[PDB]
RNA sequence: GUGGGAGAGGGUGGUGGAAUUCCCGGAGUAGCGGUGAAAUGCGCAGAUACCGGGAGGAACGCCGAUGGCGAAGGCAGCCACCUGGUCCACCCGUGACGCUGAGGCGCGAAAGCGUGGGGAGCAAACCGGAUUAGAUACCCGGGUAGUCCACGCCCUAAACG
RNA sequence: CCGAGGGUAGGGCCCGUGACUGGGGCGAAGUCGUAACAAGGUAGCUGUACCGGAAGGUGCGGCUGGA
RNA sequence: GCCCGGAUAGCUCAGUCGGUAGAGCAGGGGAUUGAAAAUCCCCGUGUCCUUGGUUCGAUUCCGAGUCCGGGCACCA
RNA sequence: AAAAUUCUUCA
RNA sequence: UCGUGGAGCCAUGGGGGAAUCUGGGCGGACCACCGCCUAAGGCUAAGUACUCCGGGUGACCGAUAGCGCACCAGUACCGU
RNA sequence: GUGAGACCCAGUGGAGGCCCGAACCGGUGGGGGAUGCAAACCCCUCGGAUGAGCUGGGGCUAGGAGUGAAAAGCUAACCGA
RNA sequence: GCGAAUGCCGGCAUGAGUAACGAUAAAGAGGGUGAGAAUCCCUCUCGCCGUAAGCCCAAGGGUUCCUACGCAAUGGUCGUCAGCGUAGGGUUAGGCGGGACCUAAGGUGAAGCCGAAAGGCGUAGCCGAAGGGCAGCCGGUUAAUAUUCCGGCCCUUCCCGCAGGUGCGAUGGGGGGACGCUCUAGGCUAGGGGGACCGGAGCCAUGGACGAGCCCGGCCAGAAGCGCAGGGUGGGAGGUAGGCAAAUCCGCCUCCCAACAAGCUCUGCGUGGUGGGGAAGCCCGCAACCCCCCGAAGCCAGGGAGCCAAGAAAAGCCUCUAAGCACAACCUGCGGGAACCCGUACCGCAAACCGACACAGGUGGGCGGGUGCAAGAGCACUCAGGCGCGCGGGAGAACCCUCGCCAAGGAACUCUGCAAGUUGGCCCCGUAACUUCGGGAGAAGGGGUGCUCCCUGGGGUGAUGAGCCCCGGGGAGCCGCAGUGAACAGGCUCUGGCGACUGUUUACCAAAAACACAGCUCUCUGCGAACUCGUAAGAGGAGGUAUAGGGAGCGACGCUUGCCCGGUGCCGGAAGGUCAAGGGGAGGGGUGCAAGCCCCGAACCGAAGCCCCGGUGAACGGCGGCCGUAACUAUAACGGUCCUAAGGUAGCGAAAUUCCUUGUCGGGUAAGUUCCGACCUGCACGAAAAGCGUAACGACCGGAGCGCUGUCUCGGCGAGGGACCCGGUGAAAUUGAACUGGCCGUGAAGAUGCGGCCUACCCGUGGCAGGACGAAAAGACCCCGUGGAGCUUUACUGCAGCCUGG
RNA sequence: GAUGUCGGCUCGUCGCAUCCUGGGGCUGAAGAAGGUCCCAAGGGUUGGGCUGUUCGCCCAUUAAAGCGGCACGCGAGCUGG
């Protein structure tokens, strides 16, 4: 049935973009926390 | 008159609907004047903050005019007496001599045709609006501005109206479709007659949904709920509240009086 | 038919003044009320009594009668509109077209019911105070429906001459 | 083919009987009050309405077969 | 089965502090009536449940009991 | 205008 | 150090509201002496702290230890 | 049909939280499954199906907070926080 | 310094060659290939799907696409195969879809407001799409792309020039774009069915047929013009207080003309110069393309009618004028040029997406042929097309699963007819109580159904007459056990309880009597409303205004809803009592030689709240007890008395409530702790936590009947999928170590392990489950811990909020 | 750091304090019936109504419709009222 996973290229990005993560202060150290532990990706990465 | 159902249907049987001769013309409203996208919405920025609300038949909005006083003296030909889902009230569509159109909240009596105006000058005549203290003592009136320039803002909801007690002062007394008898200012502008389509307190919503079509969601009551949901709440099957009545917010419902006591809006007030 | 007459006959709209109750205002003070006697009850938080202004509902004093009108029920302040019945006068017209009337249809006090409105007074029930052997009553103090209006029901009566 | 009749199903009128229940009639001297007949000691009656151990009381209107 | 509450005149119920005990109703006797009611005068009544103990004295304060009452007996 | 209830049975 | 305490001193949201050296604050309520000090404007190196970074040492570890990674690790992989 | 009505017949008409019934949305009873095909499935059966209907896409509301036709249900496979 | 921590990391064991190998749609053979094939390729039989298990498109997935080499691993077996490994290829657009267009919710956000910071609101504007707007149809090619490349026919924008028209000209004004649901008319088209007619390779089989035989196919696109369907639409001429007057455009008045029109326009469909395609068939290569009929849910489209709940925006596009400009500039024609960016493979109800898997689950839109069954997207079969589900071969035990049948009986089964059976469609007769007059109703209970021949009535289409279809009506007669001959396809009734009803809910044990519900009542709220969210600004309420909005209980409808304001809550009380700051300072104290400077501080004036007074029940709530009495006894209409704020009215009653209880009668039954009707000493009903009823409704719960049955007496047989055997692959929880027997004892009280005795050669396979206090989960009950949380309140203490004096 | 809990079903097996059927002593045993006590389980020990019921109470029979133990025997056997 309706697993918790429904992909949608849009909404990932609408919600865990790099744009989405710089608007929020809380975002905004998320991004300062990935750099600093040395994450190869800050944002969850996708194309389009 | 209001219309009745054989019970082909239950609910059917108890439904009933608003005669619409009264309206019976024009029901496709003025493409200028009602025109206004009116956004549906049960909450504000975030939150719902006026519980069962939603859904709801699509509705356009109409504006109508709660201050005839922008066109003093200018008479106008009622149009038609058209139909408005967003009111209790019908609205009629007039056309002024000068060309410019619009609604009024149609009041009891008035006819298509009929001539109609604004002023001091005004005569005394259902649908013509006038500054209070020009009006006869005893006439009865409807959309009655409260504060002079404010606009309408009292008996406007069908078959409301407020009568005209007395003069004192600049003030005039009325007596408001609750009852209560407030001074209103001599400036303050009001039209003429009752208002109408009085037939509505007695239509029967019928089923359960229709109460669904006027956009009311199912209502829950308190003693439903839980401990945490409401104050009725819990209770090992089925009680008697707990004492006593409240609100899910927590304050006495039964009685309580709820205005603001040094309200400055008082002095004015006397029912 | 023509011409005149009397009437609370009926329906709608408007309207007048007196009175009661309540509200505001003044002035005023130790009781008012009610009864067979009282008590309950209202009153020093200022009542009753008096004056001025206002609200509202219901009923129309005198005229008024042993009177009038209506088929009956019933119908009374005033005004206007719509409307029924009725009496006399003239012998003009029709030419027996009449009487009654099972059934049907309509009307039908009060009380009662429905939908909504209205609510001053009165007032079943109900609550007090008395009386009483008791008093679910007669008397007193309160009091709801009702009484009121619109629409729809009910269709009974010592609807009696 | 029809057909006495039998079978199945569903209705109508009718009589009897039934825990129990509602009044009713009648039966010398049981109980409680006393509503009516004399303003019957609140004039009586009456339609309807509600209430009460019971007659009955009160409301509203009507009658006189009361003054 | 455990925890509670009483009991007093013929009846329904008051009271006490340890000294006294009451009322209403009933009832007995007169009065009014023609006679009963009603009403009016007069009047008598108590092991304060039994029970031991304390005390100078107990209906009353303790201990045991009888009766008539009410209230709990849950997690399984 | 009245304080006030009643009277076994059969003759 | 100060928890209303005999509670000053230093701040200050509210109200009231001075003076310019006979001015004005302090010395633990408050007075009196005696003494200290100059508020309501600002700047000021050094001694001090830390270790991304470079070096040197080690009665530090030696691949289940030592950093989570001695290796192409914040990777593979898990999670929206 | 009556004074006029009400009302009564047919015919037309096509209303409705109406009916059977798929698609679709559900999840009644029983059976199986129970290291499953499956961290809720399959079979037979059953509720609704023009509505308070179902559904795609785009949006908004959240931790003592949201949302709730109300179960303390749901809020990314265990929510009295 | 390890042996234990259900310890941690790793490795390897046991169970075990065991379970299992993922839909019971199904296979067989012959050719190839190759080291090796049930499993790869080819052919022929066979079975499965066919509102698909087939095609097309979104999303998501990202090379899985195509080709050549390949097989360690991956694939539940095998593997030469592959969605796998290596390598090389492959995705072509002015017209398709997005962007150099529009706006929606919402987002963001100049200004502007707010907030300790972070930040929160927020006008214009901007962003934002399956919505609006916008120009491509039919073929042909590749191993792999095509509305993209190619062919034919047909278009759209810009730019320049030319010619002819004209007041040209906005980001501004106006029109338009522009809208719901249900039902519908007429033409068309898609699509499909026939043909004796047209075109075809061929075919006479096995008894018959050279046949109006059999089989295959008889279309697609197409400018202008022309038709046939429609859709939109009055022109005039004056005025003109409005369109935040800029307008000759709208809009209003007024009046010549014109009307179920015509004309003007704009689509749809035919037709059209011409281009394209074009089967069954053998060696693999022959072309017609015409005529009838059924016919949309699509098109003409913005059509029509009815209805109440009253149904986006913006741009493009018309039109009006402003600045400006009129040498501009737009408009129409006509030629020339110019025309970018991104996507385009492949999967796409699934083995490529979401479920750790090649997972029996989940996944939006379109097409979805034919025949028959009333219809249909249902059901059976079947086209096109695609599959036989990536372990097989045997055997023919028990036992389980799914499935068929049964003597006589027919619910005796059992908590229960649970389950399964019966019944089942359509046509016609015929249908009760009760009822809100709708319904109950598909009530029940019946009869009919096939095929053949004759006679016969309407309709559409033609053309009125043939066909082709479309509804029937009446007869004769034929064969079966049976005619919806298969598939799909209600068992019925009587009587109670609860809830009126359709509906909603515990995703994953509860679908109900619970929630909701129209409806009734109470209460608040006069507008900058009350109420809610927020520190605020602000927002919801509501662009509403008492016939409205909030809170609360009840819950359609009918008859109704009693008594008690003592306590509590709320409402009303300008008096009193109490009352905090603060006001006021009678009077007193510390100090100083003093003026002073500093402290305490009584009267009285001092709010809300409380006290007090009065109201209030569809506000929290409450709504009694004991003696006595009638001329048989009983019983008690009557009397007395205690207590209260007042003593439970109507109605109902051993009930979803009754303990004593299986009360006691009566009905039903052979028999009835249940059920139905009564009674009433109601442990412990009762009137809006509503009381008593009620037509209709219910996957709700109880009691009965009839019908039919393997539920049962009581079991038997049979089918298929497993189980069993062989070949291949090969787990799991558990596990101190084992060489692991019975009884009577004993033992921490239930011993394979101690004692005594009795049995017992060693080792397995298929079964059964009594024990190993078998596994599983550090018991969910219980108690313990001065453990934790959720909830309550007249527990304590605070806080928000609200009231209030200064 | 779990010994699954009432009743039913299936399958049994055991005790004797025996409900039958066998023997036998008294009897207030005529016969038939019975009563009672002794010996004796070898084998028997029904089908239904009602309730979850064990238990009983009825219905119709019977030679009898025995009492009781095996974790109120038996849920890695079933059922869950
Ligand atoms: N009279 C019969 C009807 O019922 C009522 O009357 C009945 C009763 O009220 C009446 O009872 C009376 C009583 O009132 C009066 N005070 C005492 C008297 N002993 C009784 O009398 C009754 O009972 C006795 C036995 O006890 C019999 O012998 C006698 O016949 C009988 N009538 O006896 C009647 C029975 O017949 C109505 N009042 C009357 O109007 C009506 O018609
Ligand atoms: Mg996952
Ligand atoms: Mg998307
Ligand atoms: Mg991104
Ligand atoms: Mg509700
Ligand atoms: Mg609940
Ligand atoms: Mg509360
Ligand atoms: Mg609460
Ligand atoms: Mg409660
Ligand atoms: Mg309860
Ligand atoms: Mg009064
Ligand atoms: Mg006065
Ligand atoms: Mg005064
Ligand atoms: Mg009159
Ligand atoms: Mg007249
Ligand atoms: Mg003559
Ligand atoms: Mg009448
Ligand atoms: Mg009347
Ligand atoms: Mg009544
Ligand atoms: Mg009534
Ligand atoms: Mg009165
Ligand atoms: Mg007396
Ligand atoms: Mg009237
Ligand atoms: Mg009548
Ligand atoms: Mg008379
Ligand atoms: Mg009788
Ligand atoms: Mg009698
Ligand atoms: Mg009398
Ligand atoms: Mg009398
Ligand atoms: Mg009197
Ligand atoms: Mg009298
Ligand atoms: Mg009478
Ligand atoms: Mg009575
Ligand atoms: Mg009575
Ligand atoms: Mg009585
Ligand atoms: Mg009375
Ligand atoms: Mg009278
Ligand atoms: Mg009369
Ligand atoms: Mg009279
Ligand atoms: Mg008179
Ligand atoms: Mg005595
Ligand atoms: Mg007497
Ligand atoms: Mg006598
Ligand atoms: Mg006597
Ligand atoms: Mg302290
Ligand atoms: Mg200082
Ligand atoms: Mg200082
Ligand atoms: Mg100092
Ligand atoms: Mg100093
Ligand atoms: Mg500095
Ligand atoms: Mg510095
Ligand atoms: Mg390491
Ligand atoms: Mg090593
Ligand atoms: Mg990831
Ligand atoms: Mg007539
Ligand atoms: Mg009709
Ligand atoms: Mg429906
Ligand atoms: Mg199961
Ligand atoms: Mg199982
Ligand atoms: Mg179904
Ligand atoms: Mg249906
Ligand atoms: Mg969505
Ligand atoms: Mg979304
Ligand atoms: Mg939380
Ligand atoms: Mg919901
Ligand atoms: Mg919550
Ligand atoms: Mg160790
Ligand atoms: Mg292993
Ligand atoms: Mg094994
Ligand atoms: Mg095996
Ligand atoms: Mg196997
Ligand atoms: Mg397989
Ligand atoms: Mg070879
Ligand atoms: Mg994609
Ligand atoms: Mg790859
Ligand atoms: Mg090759
Ligand atoms: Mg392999
Ligand atoms: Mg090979
Ligand atoms: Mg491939
Ligand atoms: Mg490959
Ligand atoms: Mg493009
Ligand atoms: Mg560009
Ligand atoms: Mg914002
Ligand atoms: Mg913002
Ligand atoms: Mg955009
Ligand atoms: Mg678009
Ligand atoms: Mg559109
Ligand atoms: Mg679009
Ligand atoms: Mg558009
Ligand atoms: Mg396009
Ligand atoms: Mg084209
Ligand atoms: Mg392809
Ligand atoms: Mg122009
Ligand atoms: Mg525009
Ligand atoms: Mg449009
Ligand atoms: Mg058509
Ligand atoms: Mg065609
Ligand atoms: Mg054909
Ligand atoms: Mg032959
Ligand atoms: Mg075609
Ligand atoms: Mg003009
Ligand atoms: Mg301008
Ligand atoms: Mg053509
Ligand atoms: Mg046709
Ligand atoms: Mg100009
Ligand atoms: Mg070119
Ligand atoms: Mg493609
Ligand atoms: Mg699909
Ligand atoms: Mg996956
Ligand atoms: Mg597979
Ligand atoms: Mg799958
Ligand atoms: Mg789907
Ligand atoms: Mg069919
Ligand atoms: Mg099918
Ligand atoms: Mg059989
Ligand atoms: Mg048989
Ligand atoms: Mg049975
Ligand atoms: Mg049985
Ligand atoms: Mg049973
Ligand atoms: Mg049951
Ligand atoms: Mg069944
Ligand atoms: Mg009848
Ligand atoms: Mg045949
Ligand atoms: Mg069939
Ligand atoms: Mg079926
Ligand atoms: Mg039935
Ligand atoms: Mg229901
Ligand atoms: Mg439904
Ligand atoms: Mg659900
Ligand atoms: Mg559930
Ligand atoms: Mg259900
Ligand atoms: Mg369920
Ligand atoms: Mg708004
Ligand atoms: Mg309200
Ligand atoms: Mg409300
Ligand atoms: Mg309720
Ligand atoms: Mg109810
Ligand atoms: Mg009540
Ligand atoms: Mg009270
Ligand atoms: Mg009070
Ligand atoms: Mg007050
Ligand atoms: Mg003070
Ligand atoms: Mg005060
Ligand atoms: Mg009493
Ligand atoms: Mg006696
Ligand atoms: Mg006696
Ligand atoms: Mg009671
Ligand atoms: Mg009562
Ligand atoms: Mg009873
Ligand atoms: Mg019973
Ligand atoms: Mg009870
Ligand atoms: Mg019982
Ligand atoms: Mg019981
Ligand atoms: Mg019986
Ligand atoms: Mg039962
Ligand atoms: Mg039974
Ligand atoms: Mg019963
Ligand atoms: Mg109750
Ligand atoms: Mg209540
Ligand atoms: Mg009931
Ligand atoms: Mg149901
Ligand atoms: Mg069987
Ligand atoms: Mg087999
Ligand atoms: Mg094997
Ligand atoms: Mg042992
Ligand atoms: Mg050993
Ligand atoms: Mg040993
Ligand atoms: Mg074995
Ligand atoms: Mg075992
Ligand atoms: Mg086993
Ligand atoms: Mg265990
Ligand atoms: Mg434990
Ligand atoms: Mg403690
Ligand atoms: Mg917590
Ligand atoms: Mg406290
Ligand atoms: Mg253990
Ligand atoms: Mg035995
Ligand atoms: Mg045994
Ligand atoms: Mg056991
Ligand atoms: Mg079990
Ligand atoms: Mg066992
Ligand atoms: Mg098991
Ligand atoms: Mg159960």
């Amino acid at each position: 049935m309706k697993r918790t996973w429904q992909p949608n290229r849009r909404k990932r990005a609408k919600t865990h973009g790099f744009r989405a993560r710089m608007r929020t202060p809380g975002g905004r150290k998320v991004l300062k926390r990935r750099r600093q532990k040395g994450r190869w990706r800050l944002t969850p990465a996708v194309r389009k | 008159a209001v219309k009745k159902f054989k019970p082909y249907t239950p609910s059917r049987r108890f439904m009933t609907v608003a005669d619409f001769s009264e309206i019976t013309k024009t029901e496709p409203e003025k493409s200028l004047v009602k025109p206004l996208k009116k956004t549906g919405g049960r909450n504000n920025q975030g939150r719902i903050t006026v519980r069962f609300r939603g859904g709801g038949h699509k509705r356009l909005y109409r504006i109508i005019d709660f201050k005839r006083w922008d066109k003093v003296g200018i008479p106008a030909k009622v149009a038609a007496i058209e139909y408005d889902p967003n009111r209790s009230a019908r609205i009629a569509l007039l056309h002024y001599v000068d060309g410019e159109k619009r609604y009024i909240i149609a009041p009891d009596g008035l006819q298509v045709g009929q001539q109609v105006v604004a002023g001091p000058d005004a005569p005394i005549q259902v649908g013509n609006a006038l500054p209070l203290r020009f009006i006869p003592v005893g006439t009865v009136v409807h959309a009655v501005e409260l504060e002079p320039k404010k606009g309408a803002k009292l008996a406007r909801a069908a078959g409301t109206s407020a009568q005209i007690q007395g003069r004192e002062g600049d003030y005039v007394i009325l007596r408001l479709p609750s009852g209560e008898l407030r001074k209103v200012h001599g400036e303050c502008y009001a039209t003429v007659g009752a208002v109408g389509n009085a037939d509505h307190k007695n239509i029967v919503l019928g089923k359960a949904g229709r109460s669904r079509w006027l956009g009311r969601r199912p209502h829950v009551r308190g003693a439903a709920m839980n401990p945490v949901d409401h104050p009725h709440g819990g209770g090992e099957g089925r009680a008697p509240r707990g004492r006593p009545p409240a609100s899910p917010w927590g304050w006495q419902t039964k009685g309580l009086k709820t205005r603001k006591r040094r309200k400055p809006s008082s002095r004015f007030i006397i029912a």
